[PDB]
């Protein structure tokens, strides 16, 4: 219902979300705060990195949960 | 069958179109190393998807093999590979785009030659959870200027409670990095032996250290338990021929950084990286995913 | 996006940088690995001379490509 979201820098970011949404819909939300592609982002819960096809009452994250994002390192 | 064979220019794989993010984690893989050879090996189940076969025998006769006998991989090769890795996910863009290893290591893992998860991780003593490499994560400032594998594993391991449920026989570990833009430490250094009696309900080996600047993959490996027994691999090291042209891979020997493991992190943050010889600088500065095994080389 | 850089010699060398650099921000690089000021270097990409001020990426420059270095 409200959770927050950690970068490595340091900065928290807070989400009104719903339980029923998905990692998509959700990193929709970050990017649109932090101007980064989903593409890109890597989020994490409970040492976790999440699926973009399944919902967060799925990987049993409540209100209040922290979540930590990190990016790809897209090379070659 | 040696080492003479491995080291040079045109010896490893040759990279090609936005390749290094794969040619460079293959070859630390499978190279030297061996606790990821019985993929390689186990027969095709009636489990498994139907292009299994195929890619389990590219991978083992047509890459593993003449790297390990010839010292050397046409990036022909690797494009096969690459067009499977498709077959998976259309709309991937792993035959042009740039890639993290990440993404390439889960897609083949997972789902083509679906591997047992190589780690088993228990937060919070709740459900386990399985992955393919666990990712550091932190917070800095009280910490010191340069860390090492061990700290910061720990310290991850820590922050959200968590544990090994048992002991991986191969340990995979991204460096705290947000994008291109930052590192967390400008060096890191990385645990030649690792720990982690403290982290299940006993020892790990440094194998090959995986690097990157912002953006190309090259790497490096532990092939003997030696302090000198070092090399840094980077697969479009030159090119001959113009736009219409061709990589060219090499690999070179590096003890330099072998000594430069000795130093202390106390020791080498006092250094400025113009003054790290040879390719230690990348390997201490560049480091993005340190890779462990249950011990072998090791003697004692 | 790494890229190649030859001289008349023979002797390559290898860079890496982002299509947003600038050509300033490039022969910077190539001054520390064979200590030459950018004043005398003189890069060269489908035989035509790169400006200071302009982008990689406006000389269509992409990953792998190879540019020619030159003293003037």
């Amino acid at each position: 219902m409200q959770i927050f979201v950690k970068t490595l820098t340091g900065k928290t970011i807070t989400l009104e979300v719903e339980p029923s949404d998905t990692i998509e819909n959700v990193k929709a939300k970050i990017q649109d705060k932090e101007g980064i592609p989903p593409d890109q982002q890597r989020l994490i819960f409970a040492g976790k990195q999440l699926e973009d096809g399944r919902t967060l009452s799925d990987y049993n994250i409540q209100r209040e949960s922290t979540l930590h994002l990190v990016l790809r390192l897209r090379g070659g | 069958m040696g080492l003479e064979v491995m080291v040079g220019k045109k010896k490893g794989i040759q990279g090609h179109y936005n390749s290094a993010y794969l040619d460079s984690t293959l070859f630390c893989l499978f190279s030297f190393s061996s606790v990821l050879d019985t993929v390689l090996l186990r027969p095709r189940s009636k489990t498994d998807v139907e292009y299994y076969k195929e890619t389990q025998e590219l991978l083992r006769t047509e890459i593993v093999n003449p790297l390990r006998i010839h010292g050397y991989v046409c990036a022909t090769k690797i494009m096969k590979l690459r067009r499977i890795l498709e077959k998976v996910e259309a709309a991937s863009g792993f035959t042009s785009e740039e890639k993290d290893p990440e993404e390439f290591l889960n897609i083949l893992f997972h789902h083509i030659l679906r591997v047992d998860p190589l780690l088993r991780l228990r937060s919070a003593g709740q459900k386990v959870q399985d992955c393919y490499f666990y990712q550091i994560f932190m917070d800095k400032k009280d910490k010191v200027m340069v860390p090492t594998s061990q700290q910061l594993l720990e310290w991850s391991f820590i922050n959200s409670d968590l544990k090994f449920a048992e002991a991986p026989s191969c340990l995979i570990i991204q460096m705290p990095r947000f994008g291109k833009d930052f590192k967390m430490f400008n060096k890191i250094f990385p645990s030649l032996e690792l720990d982690i009696t403290d982290l299940l309900d006993q020892q790990m080996e440094l194998f090959a250290v995986l690097c990157i600047e912002t953006s190309h993959y090259v790497a490096f490996v532990k092939y003997g338990s030696a302090d000198s027994a070092w090399l840094f691999f980077d697969s479009m090291a030159d090119r001959d021929g113009g736009q219409n042209g061709f990589n060219i891979p090499q690999v070179s020997r590096c003890p330099e950084v072998g000594e430069y493991l000795k130093m202390t992190p106390e020791e080498l943050h006092a250094l400025d990286p113009k003054n790290i010889q040879g390719y230690a600088r990348r390997l201490l500065c560049d480091a993005y995913m340190c890779m462990y095994q249950s011990p072998t080389m090791s003697l004692y």
